[PDB]
RNA sequence: UGCUGA
DNA sequence: AGGACAGCGTGTCAGCAATA
DNA sequence: GTACTGTCCTCTGG
């Protein structure tokens, strides 16, 4: 059973210490899932004004 | 930063490997050939993909057009085409391994490749 | 029964006096926003690179 | 000494399986392959008579090792048949449609020996025959069908031969494709059978490897090849075509052929070290193989036996299957991919290792600005040039410096790293004992030469290229100047546009010809001062950049004065000069102390660089500067001045010498027409690339010197005062929210203030969510009327600093770096925020963030910034921002995706279309495109000077445009007459005959009797035979009663005389050019007299030296034979793209256009104009309210169903709202109601009853004649007051809310509406000049439909986007334009400027062969190469095609040519150089 | 642009840790103990540049073609050298050695840290606080640099063309507010 | 015979470097050279003193060809 | 497969 | 012959770890 | 993703 889950990917990475601003952002990441990287439309991807104190506006990957 | 000048050729393909660790190529691409052949310098084009890359001397059954057909004996070491005992009609043609990789490749389901040599 | 111009700043193509524009960031994290002119006489679209 | 045997043509066949026999080597029987160690299993797949796999070993076939050994083919041989997996589906077919009983296919023998015939006749190319051989079947048993086909057949072949060679061409191959795609598409279906009437024995196949016969037994290979063996007895006459002598047991496999082991190479996967995925699908076979061989001994040691046996061969056939194609079998596993896996896809064995191999003597490193090495000049890091190597052949004028190479060493930098021997080879120099290279430095002179690999030597050409390769100038050839201590390649400035590239770590490739035949190439082609212009427009390239124009615009300004010292030193330091004197000037003030200009320093520089013989160019033009620019105090009226006439906007260089004018981008830079784009004209490209490096190196030392270049912060920041005023508006706008939403909902103008915050949520809600959109766009409207109070107020003259002394204007304003919106957004104001289109969305409960309060009116709730980066915007502010610069990189990844593959397509099927010496544009195949390649020839970088306009420029420089070029040579060696005398015949024709569209003929023109006949003569009969009672005398007087020869009426109404390109081949003929440009030339020749007249300079140039100037300059820009075109087109079309309101923008509408060729578009259109008539403006109110749909659902106001007896009351709306602008009437409406929607509504009801388990009389007694479940209606005299209906289903039917379905009957139910036109409307004005112009623009598309109204509209001037319902209403030739005339409007909205001559090749060839075609993977289909065609997409299907077709190949096409080693057919291979004896 | 006495002073000064765990289980399969760090007596090919247990001294320094390790197939006495081939310097600075878990391992698995220095070379990638990144392309001579009325000589030089397209005013902000702090001895936020 | 008389750049192109390859590989060269390494430049001062015996054969799109000489063709 | 660079 | 539908498709560019 | 080809699928015509 998935573990009601609905990905099978990607679930523990590598934390590396680069620097510690590198470090200190892997216990403060939240991934919308691994699947969405395969996607035409781009609506999971839009900045909603719900994430306002919750979620970082600028902090975001930029690729 | 890379510079590659000849090492690992591909067993499979007899093209430069990649990378950087070995000496490692650098794709030419699908893309690129076409730009190259704009400027309607063909002769670069064909010095930088055949002799940069996979250029061969393969032999050929001239009368019956097959890459497969030419055989070597035991050890003088004269061509004899298998499929019709005639060992003069053999020559040498330019080809790409890649090209001989292919006529194996179709060879592999039954087709059959017949190629008309000038 | 009952119950687009943009701010318009002054650049010419064809004829002249004022075109109008709307800024949208085209473009990738370490580039700049790209401008989208629009004339008034006329409707003749730009889109710049900045 | 090379083979020196090349290849023509390349036929792809299936092979017999009895010739795959002694192409092998021997039967491979064990399964373990790899040794308990891991080397070779005797008799295994990996085995030492396959061939050495690896260098270790020597084959047993031949003693030879691996490198030398040609590998050796062996074969599983298998227990019993097996279908062969690519073969099957054409089987099945043949298996389908005929009768195994009779062994005779089921198809009527008509057609049968129709397409007998037609391939016949297709084979040796006769293309006519094919209709006429169908035409002369229809017009007419079997063999007397036979007998009347094959008569004619036979004549056609006989008579039609020696076109065998001349048939593989496209509209041979697309016909043939045809055939035998609708034979095998129509004619294979299972049929009763002909001869006797059960013959249907059902062939049906389960998946693959499953073929079940009825009476449902399983169809064994060894039973149905037996059918396909008697089978083909019987048709092989018809079917050796359909297949080529295609035996039936091509389609059956006996065994499985093992590839050569050199092409198997073991590598590693999860626990296993040697394993090849072709060897485990190999290794699958041969266990089932020995399963099965155990079975057939258990049977001759002898239902569950057979049972098994049917199930291992069910197996093995998945097996063999998957071994073809790893996903044909989709139940099984441990498969690894077969050989279409291997050779079709992207990773693929065509897209890489045969189109994008890997190459050696390349290097790759990060590039860095240099600026101090000529404009055509590499910077090398002395750590390639020690590795790179030329291998230069040793003869006696160079055997000297080869020796100090080879004395300096492999590590010194003039050295060498070997030298090849004459029939040895490859002894290195690397040693560094430094005595063996002395040892070695002799010998050389002591067959063919030794060759020594000497390294980079400060003069070789290399080619660079930046990875996204979008267009040409992407590979350009430069002069490796060889630089010490660093890894990096350093470049110039002036080719960064032309790469893109931007020094942030910019990794760049490096290519190193090896041949002396490809450096010519890189001299002459590829350099890098040929590519000035860019193909797409040609419009320049290469430029300067940032601080070499606001540089360059800071010294060339009035008030720049420099003293002898600095004048000198500032000459020198752009010179450098190496030859010669360097010419100075005089000083322009003499007197109170000696002063130079800056424009003089500019001048000398530019006397000292033309070329010595050549003489100093005259320049008139714009500078990018506007004069306004420069307005600090208001400007006051001076009575006789033309502000003009003495402006530094207006440039003027005479002779060599700037005399006014600023200089900015508009020279310098990368636009046209400027100060470097005439050098390039008159001068060469050499000397345009000298006059850029000289030019950057003054500008620098300018700013080095005495001047310098910042930006602080006093320049971005804004006057106080100024400030108060941006303060104040900023306040206003804060209460702009409720009056736009408001009015936008047209609520009552005042009273609602919350009957609008539920109008918007209702909006909000809504599921259309049109009419939440246009809140959102009357929204954007207060808000930026704001702004533009807000910019005005502070940006022009609200700076602390002003444009000659500001530092962030005069970057943006000469062109260096940003933009007016930059410099704003950065004070006073940073915008409104637009995220799609649209303001920021909102949440699901209305608020759009949270700190705003739910549907808040304020338009900073809706992204509206008034913040600047000046003084930073607030955090929601901050939210909006990042929400649109993040949706800008999510959209620039998108849209690149997109883009790469559009270009991909477009470049796969362009690509073969070259200029041939013939000046036409043919083909591979030589199917001619076009017979002149821009519709004129004249390639586009060369025809832009032969602009209008650009006279006064040619004719000024004449004396050095003759001199430099043409020159009185061939002014005088050329012979006009031949052209010139057609132009004498076209004039006088047009002159005799003004309107050109007047219907000339023979008998017309004798229609001037008219008057003498109308008079007396025929007043006395009537239509004869329909024609006039006054139109037969005509004919009478006109036919025979006139006289024999010199009735002479023929040369009044002839012909005009064909174009001069047309006969007068433009090349080799003088004076023969183009319609459109003679007509200029006589222009400006009329407008050029009459301006020598009152000219107070002398002109030595008389008006027809200047039209033989022009004549030469256009025969001499006229795409050279060879040039490759069709690639230029698509990477123009392509490049803008990858790069960069009720219709489609954008790569959705290129993609219709080209890849998809598609019948239906998202947003079709119309656009008649109106005919400018009183009658006709009247008429049209009328018809816009006649083609508007107007829909059941549209006109009602609400259902009563009540509920088996189901009753329903309509209730219409009153015509007072839908009247207006429907044009409808109640009676007409409600008699819709009773013969269709009340028909409708029973049709609904079965459809859903199927699967479930004194006048008020007459009209309702026919409808209740035509249904049998109505009652009665109602009747309304008074404006459809209550129109209900009763029915009842009394017996047992579904009583639910049958509402559902007559409401969803209720909206796809309309009244009436012309089929395809949704709505109309007259945007009233669309011109200027002649602004009475009105147009009816449409939202569907029926050309028909208004053709009934060419008295009201204009039906000439009527235009669609469709360009297939054109191409059907007026033809192909007319298609080619809407193709053309969309892509041009496609790229218009982004300013992007396509040249015309790239849409007429890319719009003949989609229309080549009478049908609007699309540029995709069905495209190819109709193409003459099976090389090219495989080498884009689907390359298995379009091999199985091209297998079971015998379908040969020539070797024409660049990829044809490339895949067999081979130089393509177009640019510099084109021709022979046949050293004569 | 990089100040050259800037540079050679100290500026932006770096190194890298590579650290390789050889792990000698592998060459072998369960057989008899063909790993054990060690040096044939003798052996010209690590004459000096291991220390006796095939171990590269600690400090020494690494180039492509010096010896890295030695093993010993115990059983029949053969010695690997076992070649560095990277194609840069370092210097090795330790090397542990590790047991099984259990402690009971025997000389099979190691694990040696390399240093690498890498100081700003052109062609290296800078960035400030602002997103503005560049590449370093030239090392201007300190002589050559622009001096200012009290003496000092800039040792970054920004080209003032980054500003007008990408609008980090925060950059202009920061250099003023960092020259007021290096000038009052504070610290602004 | 009816083809244009000038020499298109890309015959510029192969001519020059089959020149340069041939005199590379040992072949005289008729020009005079004045103390240059390069074969191209060579081939460069051959063409343009009319001295290369060259005959390009331009082939036309149905297998017909024309047989020019390297001398009588106006180089630009 | 997770990263990273244009 | 009005459909219903099952069926193929592509997708810029090079590196590293690491592991099937 | 959508739109294309394709594929029959078998419904009223001689
Ligand atoms: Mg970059
Ligand atoms: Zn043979």
């Amino acid at each position: 059973t998935g573990l009601g889950l609905l990905q099978d990917s990607g679930l523990c990475v590598v934390a590396d210490k680069l620097n510690f601003i590198r470090y200190l952002s892997h216990f403060r990441c939240v991934h919308r899932g691994a699947d969405f990287a395969k996607m035409r439309t781009t609506t999971v991807r839009r900045l909603l004004p719900e994430s306002w104190g919750f979620l970082c506006p600028v902090h975001t990957p930029d690729g | 930063f890379q510079v590659r000048t000849t090492g690992a050729r591909d067993r499979v393909t007899n093209q430069p490997i990649g990378g950087r660790n070995v000496q490692g190529g650098i794709r030419f691409g699908e893309m690129e050939r076409d730009a190259l052949l704009a400027h309607g310098t063909s002769f670069l084009l064909h010095d930088r993909l055949f002799n940069c890359s996979d250029r061969s001397v393969a032999h050929v059954c001239v009368k019956c057009g097959s890459l497969l057909s030419p055989l070597l004996e035991k050890p003088n070491r004269k061509y004899n085409c298998t499929l019709c005992s005639r060992s003069d009609t053999i020559d040498t043609v330019s080809v790409p391994y890649v090209f001989r990789y292919f006529v194996a490749e179709l060879a592999a389901m039954n087709i059959k490749v017949k190629l008309d040599v000038v | 029964l009952g119950t687009g111009p943009v701010v318009d700043r002054r650049c010419p193509r064809c004829g002249h006096e004022g075109m109008a524009y709307h800024t949208r960031q085209m473009r990738s994290a370490d580039e700049g926003q790209t401008v989208f002119y629009t004339c008034t006489n006329c409707k003749f679209q730009e889109k710049e690179d900045s | 000494n090379m083979p020196w045997r090349r290849l023509q043509g390349i036929s792809f066949g299936m092979y017999s399986a009895e010739e795959l026999k002694k192409l092998s080597v021997k039967s491979i029987t064990n399964p373990r392959y790899l040794d308990s160690l891991g080397n070779p299993s005797a008799n295994g797949l990996y085995d030492l008579a396959l061939g050495p796999a690896d260098s270790k070993e020597v084959c047993s076939t031949c003693v030879q090792d691996f490198s030398n050994c040609s590998g050796h083919l062996g074969h599983i041989e298998l227990p019993l048949t097996v279908y062969n997996p690519l073969l099957f589906d054409k089987l099945y077919l043949l298996l389908r449609g005929s009768c195994l009983n009779c062994h005779m296919l089921t198809c009527p023998r008509a057609v049968i020996h129709l397409l007998l015939c037609q391939l016949r006749v297709l084979e040796v190319g006769a293309l006519q025959a094919v209709y006429e051989l169908e035409r002369i079947l229809n017009r007419f048993s079997a063999s007397e069908i036979r007998e009347e086909l094959e008569q004619y057949t036979t004549e056609i072949v006989q008579n039609n031969l020696l076109g065998s060679q001349g048939a593989h061409v496209k509209n041979v191959c697309e016909s043939k494709s045809k055939l035998i795609a609708l034979f095998w598409k129509a004619h294979m279906n299972a049929k009763r059978c002909p001869h006797c009437k059960t013959g249907r024995s059902v062939v049906r196949k389960e998946h693959n490897s499953k073929l079940t016969i009825t009476f449902r037994g399983y169809l064994t290979p060894t039973s149905a090849r037996e059918h396909l063996s008697a089978l083909w007895k019987n048709e092989g006459f018809f079917l050796n075509y359909l297949f080529s002598r295609f035996n039936p047991s091509v389609f059956f496999l006996d065994f499985l052929v093992v590839p050569p082991s050199r092409y198997r190479p073991v590598s590693r996967l999860g626990d296993q070290m040697f394993t090849n995925g072709q060897t485990v699908n190999l290794q699958a076979v041969m266990k089932d193989v020995v399963l099965i061989r155990k079975l057939l001994a258990l049977m001759a040691q002898e239902q569950s036996l057979i049972d098994k046996l049917y199930n291992i061969w069910i197996r093995l056939q998945s097996h063999v299957n998957i071994v073809f194609d790893s996903e044909m079998d989709k139940l099984m596993m441990d498969k690894y991919p077969g050989i279409r896996q291997i050779l079709e896809k992207k990773e693929g064995l065509f897209r890489k290792h045969m189109m994008g191999k890997r190459v050696d003597y390349a290097a790759r490193s990060v590039i860095c600005p240099d600026m101090y090495i000529n404009t055509n000049e590499i910077g090398i890091p002395m750590v390639f040039a020690t590795k790179l190597t030329y291998p230069q052949p040793v003869t006696p004028w160079n055997v000297q410096e080869l020796r100090q190479a080879v004395i300096n060493g492999p590590n010194v930098h003039p050295g060498a790293s070997m030298v090849i021997n004459e029939d040895g080879s490859r002894t290195a120099l690397s040693a560094v004992d430094m005595t063996q290279r002395e040892a070695v430095a002799k010998q050389l002179l002591t067959q063919g030469t030794k060759i020594v690999c000497r390294h980079v030597k400060n003069g070789d050409i290399l080619l660079l290229n930046r990875q996204p390769t979008l267009h040409r100038p992407s590979i350009q050839a430069h002069r490796a100047r060889i630089l010490p201590e660093e890894k990096v390649l350093r470049l110039h400035y002036a080719n960064c546009k032309a790469y893109n590239a931007d020094f942030d770590g910019d990794e760049m490739n490096a290519h190193f010809p090896q041949s002396e035949l490809g450096r010519a190439e890189a001299y002459v082609l590829a350099c890098t001062d040929q590519q000035y212009l860019v193909p797409k427009d040609g419009q320049p390239l290469a430029g300067l950049i940032q601080d070499h124009m606001v540089s360059g615009a800071s010294m060339t300004t009035r008030g720049c004065f420099f003293t002898r010292e600095h004048y000198m030193e500032l000459v020198y330091r752009g010179l450098t000069d190496k030859v010669g004197r360097v010419k100075l000037l005089s000083p322009s003030i003499l007197k109170p102390f000696p002063l130079w200009t800056g424009k003089q320093v500019v001048s000398t520089l530019l006397i000292n660089i033309i070329p010595e013989d050549h003489i100093p160019l005259n320049l008139s033009g714009k500078a990018k500067i506007t004069g306004k620019a420069w307005v600090k105090e208001t400007p006051r009226s001076v009575p006789g001045f033309n502000p003009d006439s003495m402006c530094e906007s207006q440039v003027i260089i005479r002779e060599g010498e700037l005399l006014c004018g600023v200089l900015d981008k508009a020279h310098y830079g990368s636009s046209a027409y400027g100060l470097v784009h005439c050098c390039y004209e008159i001068y060469g490209g050499e000397t345009s690339g000298k006059v850029l490096t000289c030019l950057a190196r003054l500008f620098t030392a300018y700013l080095q010197l005495y001047r310098g270049f910042t930006l602080g912060v006093e320049d971005i920041l804004v006057k106080p005062k100024a400030d108060v005023k941006r303060q104040r508006i900023i306040e206003e706008s804060t209460h702009c929210g409720p009056q736009a939403v408001r009015a936008a909902l047209n609520l009552p103008e005042a009273a609602s203030y919350d009957e609008v915050r539920g109008k918007w949520q209702d909006a909000h809600l809504g599921k259309d969510q049109r009419d939440f959109n246009m809140i959102d766009l009357k929204f954007k409207e207060e808000v930026n009327h704001y702004s533009n109070e807000i910019n005005k107020a502070c940006m022009p003259f609200g700076l602390h600093r002003q444009f000659p002394e500001n530092s962030l204007q005069m970057m943006v304003q000469s062109g260096a770096k940003g933009s007016t919106v930059n410099t704003m957004q950065i004070s006073c104001l940073l915008g409104q925020i637009e995220l799609e289109g649209r303001r920021p969305p909102l949440m699901a409960s209305g608020k759009s963030l949270p700190c705003f309060e739910p549907y808040e009116f304020t338009p900073r709730a809706g992204g509206f910034v008034t913040g600047r980066f000046l003084t930073g915007i607030k955090p929601p502010e901050f939210f909006f921002h990042c929400m649109a610069g993040r949706e800008g990189l999510v959209d620039t990844a998108v849209k690149t995706s997109r883009s790469g593959y559009l270009q991909r397509c477009i470049i796969k099927h362009l690509e073969g279309l070259v200029v041939q010496y013939d000046l036409t544009v043919r083909d591979s195949d030589g199917s001619v495109v076009q017979f002149l390649y821009g519709e004129d020839g004249l390639d586009i970088p060369k025809t832009q000077f032969l602009q209008p306009k650009q006279f006064p420029f040619l004719a000024s420089n004449y004396e050095v445009i003759m001199k430099s070029q043409h020159l009185h040579e061939v002014l005088s060696r050329a012979d006009p007459k031949k052209a010139l005398h057609h132009f004498r015949a076209i004039k006088k024709w047009q002159s005799k005959h003004p309107n050109t569209l007047l219907r000339r003929g023979a008998f017309l023109s004798y229609s001037q009797k008219i008057q003498e006949a109308v008079k007396a003569l025929k007043l006395e009969s009537e239509n004869r035979n329909g024609r006039s009672p006054g139109t037969q005398e005509m004919l009478r007087m006109w036919y025979e009663l006139d006289e024999e020869s010199r009735r002479k009426y023929q040369k009044k109404a002839a012909a005009c005389p064909d174009p001069s390109l047309s006969v007068w081949r433009p090349d080799i003929y003088f004076a023969s050019v183009s319609e459109t440009f003679e007509t200029k030339v006589d222009d400006y020749s009329q407008e050029w007299a009459a301006q020598t007249e009152k000219s107070y300079e002398k002109s030595e140039l008389s008006l027809d030296r200047l039209r033989t100037l022009l004549q030469l300059k256009w025969q001499r820009s006229l795409c050279e034979p060879g040039e490759a075109v069709g690639l230029l087109a698509a990477q123009s079309i392509g490049e803008p793209s990858t790069q960069m309101m009720n219709v489609t923008l954008g790569i959705p509408r290129l993609r219709e256009i080209l890849m998809v060729a598609s019948a239906n578009i998202k947003t079709p259109m119309m656009s008649v104009p109106v005919l400018n008539t009183k009658k006709a403006l009247k008429r049209v109110k009328s018809l816009k309210k006649q083609l508007t749909r107007v829909c059941l659902g549209e006109v009602l106001q609400k259902i009563d169903v009540q509920e088996q007896v189901y009753q329903l009351r309509f209730q219409f709306l009153p015509h007072a709202y839908y009247q207006q602008e429907k044009c409808l009437r109640p009676e007409d409406i409600l008699r819709f109601m009773e013969t269709r929607f009340f028909k409708l509504l029973m049709e609904s009801i079965k459809k859903k009853n199927n699967k479930a388990s004194e006048a008020m009389e007459r009209r309702v007694q026919a409808v209740r004649e035509i249904h049998p479940f109505i009652d009665d209606y109602q009747y309304d005299t008074e404006e459809s007051l209550w129109c209900q209906v009763t029915v009842k289903l009394p017996l047992m039917k579904i009583n639910f809310d049958m509402s559902s379905l007559v409401v969803s009957l209720a909206h796809g139910a309309v009244i009436y509406a012309t089929k395809g036109i949704t709505r109309c409307l007259l945007n009233e004005t669309t011109n200027n000049k002649n602004e009475k112009e009105l147009v009816l623009n449409t939202e569907g598309i029926n050309l028909p439909e208004l053709f009934k109204y060419a008295e009201v509209l204009d039906l000439r001037r009527l235009y669609s986007n469709d360009i297939h319902a054109i191409a059907n209403t007026y033809g192909i030739e007319a298609a080619l334009r809407v193709i053309e005339k969309e892509i041009k409007d496609v790229f218009a909205v982004y300013g992007i400027a396509v040249d015309p001559r790239h849409l007429s090749l890319v719009a003949d060839y989609m229309c080549f062969e009478g049908v609007y075609k699309p540029l995709n993977r069905f495209g190819i289909r109709s193409n003459s190469s099976p090389l090219q065609q495989m080498t884009f997409e689907t390359s298995f299907q379009f091999l199985k095609q091209a297998t079971m077709l015998g379908s040969h190949d020539e070797l024409r096409s660049p990829s044809a040519c490339l895949v067999v080693g081979k130089v393509v057919r177009g640019g510099t291979g084109l021709f022979e150089l046949k050293q004569p004896l | 642009i990089v100040n050259k006495a800037s540079w050679e002073r100290g500026f932006a000064h770096g190194s890298v840790y590579k650290s390789e765990f050889i792990d000698l289980s592998e060459k072998i399969k369960q057989g008899d103990s063909s790993l054990v760090f060690g040096i044939k007596p003798g052996d010209p090919r690590v004459l000096q540049k291991l220390d006796d247990d095939g171990l590269p001294f600690i400090g020494a320094k690494l180039q492509y073609g010096d010896p890295y390790y030695s093993y010993l197939n115990l059983n029949t006495g053969e010695s690997f050298v076992m070649y560095y081939k990277s194609k840069e310097n370092c210097v090795v600075d330790n090397i542990k050695v590790c047991s099984n878990d259990t402690g009971s391992g025997k000389f099979k698995c190691v694990c040696i840290t390399m240093r690498v220095p890498r100081n700003p070379t052109i062609g290296d990638k800078f960035a400030s606080r602002h997103g503005q990144k560049g590449i370093l392309s030239r090392l201007w001579p300190a002589e050559d640099m622009p001096f200012t009325e009290s003496g000092m000589v800039p040792d970054i030089l920004f080209n003032p063309h980054g500003f007008p397209s990408r609008m980090t005013i925060g950059m202009l902000i920061e250099s003023m507010a960092g020259k007021s702090a290096a000038l009052h001895g504070l610290c602004h936020d | 015979r009816i083809t244009t008389p000038y020499m298109t750049k890309y015959e510029r192109a192969r001519v020059l470097g089959t020149r340069a390859l041939q005199i590379a590989m040992c072949a005289p060269v008729m020009v005079e050279l004045e103390g240059e390494t390069d074969p191209l430049l060579i081939a460069m001062k051959e063409l343009k003193a009319r001295k290369i015996p060259i005959i390009i054969r331009r082939y036309l799109p149905d297998g017909s060809y024309e047989d020019w000489g390297v001398d009588e063709l106006i180089i630009t």
